[PDB]
């Protein structure tokens, strides 16, 4: 199986790279991306009447060579799944036969290619689908990880800032709909009132609804500058989390000492195992401290740690010191 | 029935009846076996289990660590994660002599016959190469 | 009365679920929300000419539910406001004797109940006033608690970023008004100024007012370069401190240990309180002793601890020394 | 009167009449009672009203102190905190059986006697739990 | 002089509480805020078509009674300059004698009362020189300090921002002028594009110039995607360093530990002037190592001087047990 | 050569001027910003029929100006390259002989000379290149490796907000379109909707194409709320990193201890060379510690340094009472 | 003239002609004198001055420390903040009463003798209010 | 060949032949040469090449320092970063007389004859002004 190992091994090369990305081996995920782009691009250039012959044979030939290789890359894709064997194929189906990801893309697939062959609506939101579809990258949510990370941990404070700016928004339409009710026919109702503030407390200000009655204006101008901060802060929240989580992520990369500790946490879980009951208690203590060590490497460290051991080390000295005391006290005096 | 052989083994280290472990009773234990941990050795491992934060484990502390050992999913992802430092490929593998290396050069070393135990229970492929993520459910079971 | 203590623990339980929020038990919350919304939702599908006859049972079965909900809903607050007996009136009476929360509640609600049974503002502004009922959560204020105590933080410095603001604002509409006055008519007044500045400095940009003249767009590009940013500056402020206040709040929960320190203060203040001089006056300085350590191991602890106790711990160290090398000089040389 | 009671209490610690109270003075007073203070125990109690930072209490610093002992504002909260540790339901109440264990069982742990005490000086209800802000407040008053 | 001593001690406590500002006695300096405001109030609504005699007569009572109170208070300010005596008047004279803040505002003053006695221009631009008058606050630079300080720190980094954006700004003007030049009437000339590139990049965007053409709206939204950010970083760097200051002042705050260390250094200035060679050449090493210690506890004290001290001290205990090590060598063995 | 020396010595200090600004210096940049600056605006003052007379005679004397000083400027520079003598022309011939900005400058002139002398295109194109040109500043990058670093450093986190923002961008351009494809005539085909919602999520809002609708002014409003923000996010994310870097400079600055670690490099580095097996050896292992204690200094020392010589220091204050615990044993007991 | 009298004091240090004054020079004329400094005590003397870092003065930063004394703008706003410290009020006074206080009880105190002949120096008002701004330019002249 | 000859380098100092150097089989070849190092500067040069972190030089660590010597990128940016520190005017140059102040006063200093050799090999120019960029890439070739 010599030959069939070097082809095997081809195949997980090809796998890693329509998997995982790298510094250089980008090539595939980039022309994916091209493909989908260049298809998005035809049909927005559609739905200007230019779809005549021009643009219809460009879509034609774009869907041919869309489906084909979409495809030859599902085949390949679990085709090359695992290693050489036992892999490729059967932790294939290991994953795929119970997976949230795996044949919801294949429905998908069939079900966009049984609608086109046998609107602009079916055509645009199957591409954004595919959009979703390179979204898959890293599971669907490398991005999606990060960002559900920092928005979950600046969760309340986010909640302050939708809940006051909302409040804001109601009691400001309110307001200016009440002074601007009668004059101006743009506050129509209370829901004209509804679309003003959500245009000009998030600063688009379209300019098609406007006060101008000068109690309005003045009420405008006011809740304006109390609640345009409100609609702001999200973004400054946000971007001011990934800024000092960016360098939190230096500061404990800089650490990252798992050499050691890895083989020591393996050593301990694997002389804890081959035990099979104080003697095993005995190791179930070591293998938790070893546990803790080895997360510890990583980011658990902390600047307590650095006087947890000064007190410890002191205790040593005192205790050294005082044994000495008293062996003095024994012998010379 | 666990339960009472669990008391019945913290009933040797606690021999006065008081309902806890000091470094005392856990080292004196340990020391008649003829290991040697240091002081510090004996305050690390009381202190993983003492919640109480006074150096002591009682039976409460006691009991659930003989009852978990190993199988909390904490302890599967971390030994999943030391096993995946040595894995630069990615793939969830790692070569039989890559593994003895490390086992035996770095750490708390293996001796020769436990690492020759340990390669003999990993389902060992023909190529040598070890598929360590079935090795930890192995020893989270 | 084992039957009643059963009762009264559901009750208290109710209490909590009413009271206090927790992970999973958010019904009443969110159900109480979902009410009150959609009231608000017919109250805007109002003013549109549609309160013929689907909009207008809507709103009475609406208000009749309503009405209802909280009249009982106040009823059970105070029902269950303490525990079992002895709290759960009598405490309750302790309580809403005097509160600046307790019976105001109770007005409004009297009083718009008189309103309505016996335009669209009572309606609508009674509404609101019960997004504020549901602000009542964590004493009204846990949203602004959180947003005063970042705010008061910060408060010289917002101070500056307003007050320059405001001086750009005045400054800039009056050049721009001078130098607009005679050919554009959007600048008929100095309060037409404001107003277009208003709406630039803030960046909504309307577009109803718009300078003309190249004298004025030049003033006004120099000034909304100039003043654009400081109107930005709080949401910018307090983003970043609300994302710095997060990374302490994980700074200092990793610490959090007053478990003992919390214990030994019972214990210091019981043996002080239990003594009824010179005894006394040791007593009060362990008690001292007990609240500072009780209160440094939450957050008063800082890096400042690390310096002091290593000088201390090395000083002890080198006495020890001293006195080994006295023993030595004595005895042996 | 009052001021003269504690003068004389003072003048019991500074016995050379120099106006102040040093680590020598407080912990030689100390001793002779039986108590065994350490020199770093005797430095952190000088330090809670040694505002001069000079390692001394003089007399305004004493009648200070003796003057307020736990009335303030700032101990009543801080102990009404201690016993919300102790508090998981959040109801303002912990048992009798809990309070016992707790102050028997962590810190400078109450004697048996001690501790029947202060169970017997809080009203204790019939089930058994104890409201504590009451019980600070008669220990703020 | 002891009527006279407290009729003085009267007086310095209200040149205190016009001159610094205190928790509670404000109300001088809220009352000139409020005077001021109110002028500008009047004179905004006036230029509607009301100074016919309601807004004429109250300019008339307001400059008269502001008039007559800006006089009594720069009286008071100058007679109340010092303490008691020597100071009053004296330093009054060592202070006013050469500053560019004492004479300047008299000269306002006069040159104003002397044009309004003997258009809305005068009255207004009067006016907001006056709000620079109570800009005088905190020696007219408070705000104006803090904001001075946190933008020079910001420099290089200012400027990068400040730059990149207009060189997008010039580039993308000219870039949508010449793809709008023929068709579009707004792209007129490039001053004109030069004013939508200006409004545009800003957000404002009051839409009286828009581009038409395809290629234009491409490049327009490309270069708005590109540049946007870079004029709004200003206010993102600001509101950071802002942020960041505010945390580290609690930081200096928790220290700021000068009891004895202001002692220490006026006793060592003081031993080294009483000394009026080598006996004065020590004192002014001792005096140079206790300025030190007197700047560095304020905030030079850093996380260096703690690494330093270890070394130091643990040295001191290794030499310790060297001089003991050899001693017990050369008796015992 | 003496006086050669001295006008050579002149000739580097005007080397250094127009190379490397200083605190005072700056006047030559100064004014070649100002030529450049001063052309842009008569180039903007062109284009609005001012070139009759006034505006071309004044082309004509810049542009004669211009190309005189750039000529003899560009003579200097090469002319100056170096110091005295074999730097002056002879690193110039090595610089100039093959580099990326050296000889291109010089095309770029000859050809926009050739092209002037044997519409508005050429000539402003010509100028910003010649911004491009005063870009050069710092070698070109300055602030373009300022921005690129800080940039970099926030790759992955910066790619999450654009590639979310594309994503809400795309699929609320269609909704919305397909809400106001029949009514709104804004909304003819989905490329307009593409212009919409690019004006829209940044804010800029012109308010040319705006929904009408209130199905797509919903959609509208909820896509906004949602999008906005991440649109404003790199701005944030780049300001609080901007704001944070600096921070660090003040803080690694206060370090820079190399005057020891300097010099003894320079040392091990040179003992290394003049050796020329196990010697060298030794002198290599040496060289490798100076060149790290060399970097350390500048920043690679942290927080981990004090813990690492903690345990390094207290392990042998351990075992120097154990050396002297050792010699009691032995002799006394 | 002044440069050769600094340098004749410079040399009773630097006794052995090797232009610099280390730890053992230093403290060696001090003791001479009476003087009981620490180690770490000449170690940061030295320091104030060393700019090449290695622990030793040669004549140049000796004769700039001698020729500076007090006069520089550093030292003349540094000992005006300090007095600020003690100057609650912010009027620029101290009163005579607490800055002998300050001066004897902190710190390296002052004798009686050298804290009266401060006050005779200071321009003492007739309240008893001392003008410290004007006391240390006496200082920095 | 030359891979040999390291190799019998790498055996003085592991004469035993197991394959690593410690501190033990390092000091020792350097004292029995005269030299005096620390045990503190015997760990720092092995921490410089130790990858395995376990306090030892292996042959593949040796050969790799032996191979490299100063011909690296690092070394040669950080040598002309060292020297940089002296160049305040920027120009690439330093003064031979500065140069030898620098080598002889600071640091481990070098004795006039080393520093004789040193300034004897940089093609010093007429005035007096060593082009140091060039030195580096004499050492680094
Ligand atoms: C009032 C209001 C204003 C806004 C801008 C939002 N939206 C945001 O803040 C967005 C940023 C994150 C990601 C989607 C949300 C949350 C909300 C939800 C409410
Ligand atoms: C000039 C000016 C501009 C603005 C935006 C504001 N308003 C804010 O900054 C808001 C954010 C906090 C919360 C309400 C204020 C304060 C003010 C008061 C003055
Ligand atoms: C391109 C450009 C864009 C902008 C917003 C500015 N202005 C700012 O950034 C303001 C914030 C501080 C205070 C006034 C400046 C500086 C400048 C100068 C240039
Ligand atoms: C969706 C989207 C939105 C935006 C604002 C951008 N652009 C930026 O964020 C600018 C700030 C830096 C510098 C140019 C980029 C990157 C991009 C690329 C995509
Ligand atoms: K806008
Ligand atoms: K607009
Ligand atoms: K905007």
């Amino acid at each position: 199986s010599a030959a069939h190992k070097r082809y095997r091994r081809l195949q997980n090369w090809v796998y890693n790279v329509l998997e995982r990305p790298r510094g250089w081996a980008f090539v595939y995920h980039v022309f994916i991306f091209l493909l989908v782009f260049s298809c998005l691009v035809l049909s927005v250039l559609s739905t200007i009447q230019e779809h005549q012959e021009l643009a219809n044979e460009c879509l034609l030939i774009l869907e041919f060579v869309m489906i084909v290789v979409f495809g030859l890359e599902y085949i390949v894709r679990v085709w090359s799944a695992g290693c050489c064997c036992r892999y490729r194929g059967w932790q294939g189906r290991f994953r795929f036969a119970r997976k949230p990801f795996c044949v919801i893309d294949f429905i998908v697939f069939v079900a966009s290619v049984a609608v086109i062959a046998a609107a602009t609506s079916a055509l645009r939101s199957m591409r954004f689908l595919q959009i979703l579809r390179m979204v898959r990258m890293d599971r669907r949510g490398g991005t999606w990880k990060l960002l559900g990370s920092v928005v979950y941990a600046h969760s309340k404070e986010l909640i302050t800032a939708w809940y006051i700016g909302f409040l804001v928004l109601i009691f400001a339409s309110f307001l200016v709909y009440l002074a601007e009710k009668d004059a101006n026919s743009d506050f129509s109702s209370y829901a004209d009132s509804l679309w003003w503030g959500t245009i000009t407390l998030t600063t688009i200000g379209y300019g098609d609804k406007t006060p101008h009655t000068w109690l309005g204006r003045v009420l405008a101008a006011g809740f304006a500058l109390l609640g345009i901060s409100f609609f702001a802060l999200p973004a400054g929240i946000l971007g001011s989390g990934f800024a000092l989580k960016v360098q939190e992520q230096h500061r404990q990369k800089h650490f990252e000492k798992r050499r050691m500790p890895a083989a020591n946490l393996i050593q301990a879980a694997w002389r804890l195992y081959s035990t099979d009951t104080v003697i095993r208690s005995i190791r179930i203590l070591k293998f938790l401290v070893a546990k803790r060590k080895f997360k510890e490497t990583l980011r658990p460290y902390d600047v307590k740690d650095v006087i947890e051991q000064y007190s410890a080390g002191h205790l040593d000295m005192l205790g050294r010191i005082k044994s000495l005391q008293t062996r003095v006290d024994q012998i010379v005096g | 029935e666990q339960i009472a052989e669990f008391k019945e083994a913290f009933s040797l280290f606690d021999k006065d009846g008081d309902g806890t472990i000091t470094t005392k009773e856990l080292g004196t234990v340990m020391r008649s076996l003829g290991q040697n941990p240091t002081e510090a050795e004996l305050q690390d491992m009381i202190n993983e289990v003492d919640a109480d934060g006074n150096g002591t484990i009682d039976f409460p502390e006691f009991l659930t660590m003989m009852a978990r050992k190993m199988k909390d999913t904490d302890s599967e992802e971390e030994i999943r994660e030391a096993f995946r430092v040595f894995d630069k490929d990615g793939n969830g593998y790692i070569s039989a002599a890559e593994l003895r290396h490390v086992m035996t050069n770095l750490g708390e070393k293996l001796t020769d016959e436990e690492v020759d135990e340990m390669i003999r229970e990993a389902d060992i492929d023909g190529d040598g190469q070890v598929n360590y993520e079935e090795f930890v459910q192995m020893m989270t079971a």
